RNA sequence: CGGGCACUCUAACGGGACUGCCCGCGAAAGCGGGAGGAAGGAGGGGACGACGUCUGGUCAGCAUGGCCCUUACGGCCUGGGCGACACACGUGCUACAAUGCCCACUACAAAGCGAUGCCACCCGGCAACGGGGAGCUAAUCGCAAAAAGGUGGGCCCAGUUCGGAUUGGGGUCUGCAACCCGACCCCAUGAAGCCGGAAUCGCUAGUAAUCGCGGAUCAGCCAUGCCGCGGUGAAUACGU
């Protein structure tokens, strides 16, 4: 019962990691806490000009924030309540065993 | 030029993303590719309607647009007959469930993008750019906002030696991250040349 | 003039006043030492005659060496050079043959600098 | 019965645990000497027991991971420290006075772009 | 030694030996001319010259602009003589007290 | 150089027309394209035009010169020297 | 030689070494950045407005 | 610096002896961070003064210090047109950098071959007045007194 | 040294492994 | 492995520093010092760049007024060139050696990257590499070895066991294709260079110096570059 959360906002990741985690252990039963893994950081450096002047630069990045919850306990009555949730827009969900 | 973008520095703290969605290092460039396209055929066809913003959320082969537009009538239609005849055209390209909505915009004076291309229109329109900038930023400042300024630089009314003409009233904080400032540029396109329409709308610190 | 043509010098490790013969390397060096099985360590000046004629006699026999060496390398550039090849013309006039820049540095072919 | 401190130096991070013993000290599976062998800046990490007399009084079961050999040694020094505070509320005078008690914030500037290093600016030709 | 640019021109070998001749009137000074860098253009309204040239005592910035090339050059030229002129008499005015 | 896994490379449209030169009897003079192409032991003999980017160097290949490419013996660069 | 350029790198070459990475947003053809598919200026361009999901400015 | 003085670094002491002072001659040893190197160095010369020499390696080193630490320089003042050389006594902050400084530059330049040998034996002609770091001191002080008519432009 | 080919230190300059610096 | 979340850590939310308290000078603002505290007087670094200037740079990233080209100033292809070399300038890399070079053994990082991708491990080979083949949509598995350093041994002041340029011969890989014009491996060759004229650059604390690692672009690579990461870790500031 393995539910891996990934996204680039942590305030909507958090959210769903949030909801996840209340909903399976109202309907029993036992949930292993949302842990935070590290997150995986594509940054970008570019000239900020179009044509010369080198030693100027702007950084960006893209932020890929992780999560990971477990449903320790199952029971059925948690596989129908997760199947209609109103999870964000910025996130994916993955569930494996 | 020496001046950072006032929406690229507030991403995260006063503003949000325009296109917000996750995806992997195999689509990410696939699904941007769309999001441009969608824009592209947005923003020529609902010029006529007054566009603002278009929010884009993606969740798996389905895809939902938010336009925030301040004549609703012109992009919706008569009862939905443009609204239809939209997404129509937009699964065409979408390829995939393009679920399109419209928003409305409260107060159109106070949208920056709104306000740059009503003076961009003006100044097209053979219109004196020194006075109609003082009343860009008279109608902005009528409408509550707590600050304006706009910025027009190029062959103003058609002179041969370029010159930046502005006007601001108000508060107009650049350095403050906490204040909100709604900014849009407008391209007016002239006999002569083309002028860079800059619009700063402070609606307000949170 | 020892070997093998040369004179090595003594006093110094075997397998370094090998090296001072124009054919033999550091890798040469540890190959005919262990031909031979004599201690590479030990100084030329504590050989014994019977370690240096086996010595030289492997030596001799494996790899062209002094003379018959610059001779072969003076013939492949002398072949190169009347062929016609890009690298025989490089040789010719005497300019960089191995892809290597030539507006600036290239001063090892070219010799000191000339000035106009 | 145990006692433990946490010190970091840069991206070196130990954990010590102070027992009563004679005096030997073990480092990641090896014994002090085992593993900062040759090492001048050694000596200084057994200096906050130095300070309070508790230089054959305990035994030390330390770890670390992070940063070099001698990041590790002062990242040593505050974890002992520590649990010689915990050991005794009474050694912070003795101990304080000696800087043992904390810590520095010095570690590695950002390299910057358009600087070679942290701050080495490029050699530029004005005329 | 002395090296010439023409930006955006094209000048022969016996223009920039003219440059070299008239570069001749700074050593009257008898002063150590440290790698003088000439740069040529043609502005709409005339030629520009310019010059950066380091002696042992200060650097030498000038500019001469006319619609007549060698002129401008002139120009050039009674400029860089003037400021070097003042950098290796300015010390001698401070003698007293 | 090229690997000794991989063959000797020859453009295969170059090849073709030396074989055929062979059969019938040698030799026409052949214009080529192909700087890329190894020597082979079947070409000594005739007379190859190797393209410069400008002109087709008549070039006679000999006994020696068979590891070489056609690119060696028609030079791209005129220089005669400065001064 | 511009769009007949953006157009060529578009087809399939005749050999998969001829590939090159182009903008498809604008059509520069040096400073492209595979994750994006766009080039330095306008990886700039759209993350000024926020076009680009979780791309921010980085400060450290 | 224009605003305030400059504070001094406090050095921490050494693990072998526990003196600021052999701190401070370890990092003009000290090349390109290489502090473990420059402690042996230092440390193996202690080993060589007290072979060649029965006696302790903290008083030579002291010594040598005080032998060769300056009294008087000259700091040069360009007054009307000629740079005269002005006399000006040293700061005790100054006299230990200078006789550092002069002992390590003296030591490199011996004849022997290992670092720890120059280190020992220049500190051993220099705790008896001997080497050119001494010179060095009696070079700079009889240069000052020359120039003591010039002492009244002192600042 | 960093510059030798045939050197430990020249291939961890150069990145590469060799006879002179086996992996 | 059982077992545990204590600890280290990972990542979200908070607390904390405000001249807040004490001594003194003060009209106030503030300044000197002390205590407490992990941190003290902007706590260190970043992001952030006022009206404007340089008729600054950018029509070659893009857009755009215009003017010009129209079986061509458009478009396709092959080959060559952008890699030329009597010279000159700037930025760098590697060095001129014993606080060093080489060999063997053995420790201590952080930040990133990775599904015709990273390659564990085995085997062929001196090697580059090749042939097998497990794992890893990756805090799991891999790049991976960190290097300086530590231990031991050799070299003994030499143009040398410094330096590794240039050239001869033999291979590997990518790629349709390494001639012009790729990188790497191996044998041989083993140059200039003995610390640099006039002049000039950088840096005030985890800074300079020195040591290694990763990434973008990328089939490959001319990267000694650029952007980031940590390891060791100084000297000096009287004064304007
Ligand atoms: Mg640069
Ligand atoms: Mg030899
Ligand atoms: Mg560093
Ligand atoms: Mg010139
Ligand atoms: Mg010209
Ligand atoms: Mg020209
Ligand atoms: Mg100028
Ligand atoms: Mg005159
Ligand atoms: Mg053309
Ligand atoms: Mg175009
Ligand atoms: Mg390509
Ligand atoms: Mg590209
Ligand atoms: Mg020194
Ligand atoms: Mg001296
Ligand atoms: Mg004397
Ligand atoms: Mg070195
Ligand atoms: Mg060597
Ligand atoms: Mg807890
Ligand atoms: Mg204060
Ligand atoms: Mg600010
Ligand atoms: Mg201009
Ligand atoms: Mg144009
Ligand atoms: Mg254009
Ligand atoms: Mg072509
Ligand atoms: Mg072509
Ligand atoms: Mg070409
Ligand atoms: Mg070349
Ligand atoms: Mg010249
Ligand atoms: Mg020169
Ligand atoms: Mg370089
Ligand atoms: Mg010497
Ligand atoms: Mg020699
Ligand atoms: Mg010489
Ligand atoms: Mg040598
Ligand atoms: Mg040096
Ligand atoms: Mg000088
Ligand atoms: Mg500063
Ligand atoms: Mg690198
Ligand atoms: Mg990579
Ligand atoms: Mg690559
Ligand atoms: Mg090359
Ligand atoms: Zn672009």
């Amino acid at each position: 019962i393995r539910i891996k959360l990934r996204g680039f906002d942590h305030k909507t990741l958090d959210a769903s990691a949030q909801k996840i985690v209340e909903a399976a252990r109202r309907s029993g039963a036992q949930v292993s806490g949302p842990i935070p893994l590290p997150t995986r950081v594509r940054r970008f450096t570019v000239i900020r000009g179009p044509f010369k002047h080198k030693d100027s630069r702007e950084h960006f990045e893209l932020r890929t924030h992780n999560r990971l919850v477990d449903i320790i306990n199952p029971n059925r009555k948690t596989i129908e309540q997760l199947m209609t949730l109103d999870l964000p827009t910025g996130v994916e969900i993955e569930i494996k065993t | 030029g020496n001046k950072i973008h006032p929406i690229g520095f507030r991403l995260g703290i006063t503003r949000d993303w325009e296109s917000r969605w996750y995806a992997g290092k195999k689509q990410y460039r696939h699904l941007l590719l769309e999001d441009q396209r969608i824009r592209g055929l947005l923003e020529k066809e609902l010029y006529s309607a007054g566009l603002a913003r278009v929010d884009i959320e993606r969740a798996a082969d389905n895809v939902a647009v938010t336009v925030h537009v301040a004549k609703p009538g012109v992009v919706i239609g008569r009862g939905g007959e443009r609204i239809r005849v939209l997404r129509e055209e937009l699964a065409k390209l979408t390829g995939k469930n393009v679920a399109l909505n419209v928003q409305e915009v409260q107060n159109p004076n106070l949208s920056a993008p709104l306000v740059a291309q009503r003076v961009a229109e003006q100044i097209e329109r053979r219109f004196a750019v020194r006075r109609a900038i003082k009343q860009a930023v008279q109608r902005v400042m009528e409408s509550g906002a707590k600050g304006a300024k706009v910025i027009v630089s190029g062959r103003i009314g058609g002179a041969e030696q370029a010159r930046t003409e502005w006007a601001a009233q108000g508060r107009v904080p650049l350095h403050t991250l906490r204040a909100n400032i709604d900014y849009g540029f407008a391209l007016a396109r002239t006999t002569y040349g083309v002028l860079g329409v800059k619009a700063y709308i402070f609606l307000g610190e949170v | 003039a020892r070997i093998a043509g040369v004179e090595i010098p003594r006093n110094k490790r075997v397998d370094v006043a090998l090296t001072y013969i124009y054919g033999i390397g550091k890798a040469r060096a540890k190959e005919a030492l262990e031909k031979t099985g004599i201690n590479p360590a030990t100084r030329v000046k504590d050989l014994t005659e019977a370690e240096v004629v086996r010595l030289r006699e492997y030596v001799e026999n494996t790899w062209k060496l002094e003379g018959e060496l610059r001779a072969e390398v003076a013939a492949n550039i002398k072949r190169l050079m009347d062929i016609g090849c890009y690298r025989g013309l490089r040789h010719r006039r005497g300019l960089p043959v191995r892809g290597q820049r030539t507006r600036t540095n290239a001063r090892t072919r070219k010799g000191p600098r000339k000035t106009v | 019965e145990q006692y433990y401190g946490t010190g970091r130096r840069k991206e070196a991070v130990a954990r010590v645990f102070l027992r009563p013993g004679n005096g030997k000290v073990t480092v990641n599976g090896q014994d002090f000497n085992e593993y900062f062998q040759g090492l001048v800046r050694a000596v200084a990490a057994l200096e906050p027991l130095r300070a309070v007399d508790a230089l054959g009084r305990f035994d030390a079961y330390i770890t670390v991971r992070g940063g070099g050999k001698s990041g590790q040694i002062d990242a040593i020094k505050l974890g002992i420290a520590r649990a010689l505070v915990q050991y005794n509320p009474d050694y912070r005078a003795k101990l304080k006075p000696l800087g043992f008690l904390t810590r520095d914030a010095r570690v590695v500037e950002r390299k910057k772009y358009g600087k070679h290093k942290a701050r080495r600016a490029p050699q530029y030709s004005k005329r | 030694t002395m090296n010439i640019t023409s930006k955006q021109m094209e000048i022969t070998p016996a223009i920039r030996q003219h440059v070299a001749d008239r570069l001749a009137k700074l050593e009257k000074w008898q002063t150590h001319l440290i790698n003088p860098h000439i740069i040529l253009s043609k502005e709409p309204q005339g030629f520009v010259a310019d010059a950066t040239i380091n002696t042992p005592n200060g650097v030498l910035v000038a500019s001469g602009k006319h619609e007549d090339m060698y002129t401008a050059i002139n120009e050039l030229i009674n400029k860089l003589e003037r400021q070097l002129n003042k950098l290796q008499h300015k010390g001698e005015a401070r003698r007293a007290a | 150089p090229r690997s000794l896994k991989k063959g000797v490379f020859v453009d295969d449209h170059l090849l073709e027309k030396v074989l055929e030169l062979n059969a019938k009897g040698e030799k026409r003079l052949i214009k080529t394209w192909s700087r890329r192409s190894t020597i082979v032991p079947e070409m000594v003999g005739h007379t190859i035009a190797v393209y410069n980017g400008k002109q087709h160097v008549p070039v006679y290949i000999t006994e020696n010169m068979v590891g070489h490419k056609l690119g060696e013996f028609a030079p791209t660069r005129t220089y005669r020297g400065h001064g | 030689a511009r769009k007949a350029l953006i157009e060529k790198a578009k087809r399939t070459p005749k050999f998969k070494v001829r590939a090159y990475t182009r903008c498809v947003r604008c059509g520069r053809a040096r400073s492209v950045y595979r994750f994006f598919g766009l080039c330095r200026i306008c990886l700039r361009e759209l993350a000024h407005k926020g076009q680009l999901p979780g791309v921010r400015k980085a400060s450290w | 610096a224009r605003r305030r003085r400059a504070e001094v670094r406090q050095l921490q002491p050494d693990l072998v002896y526990g003196d600021v002072l052999v701190t401070a001659f370890i990092n003009k040893i000290m090349r390109d961070g290489k502090k473990n190197l420059a402690a042996r160095i230092f440390y193996d010369a202690c080993k060589i003064i007290q072979e060649k020499t029965g006696q302790e390696p903290l008083k030579v080193f002291k010594q040598a210090v005080e032998n060769v630490k300056p009294r008087m320089e000259v700091r040069s003042r360009r007054v009307g047109g000629a740079n005269y050389q002005v006399p000006m006594e040293v700061s005790p902050r100054r006299q230990q950098s200078l006789a550092l400084r002069w002992l390590v530059q003296a030591a490199n330049q011996r004849p022997e071959r290992r670092a720890a040998v120059r280190i020992a034996h220049e500190l051993m002609d220099a705790a008896e007045g001997k080497g050119g770091a001494v010179k060095k001191k009696e070079d700079v002080e009889r240069m000052a007194e020359a120039n003591r008519a010039y002492a009244h432009y002192r600042w | 040294g960093k510059g030798d080919r045939r050197t430990r230190r020249g291939k961890i300059w150069r990145g590469t492994y060799g006879k002179y610096r086996p992996r």
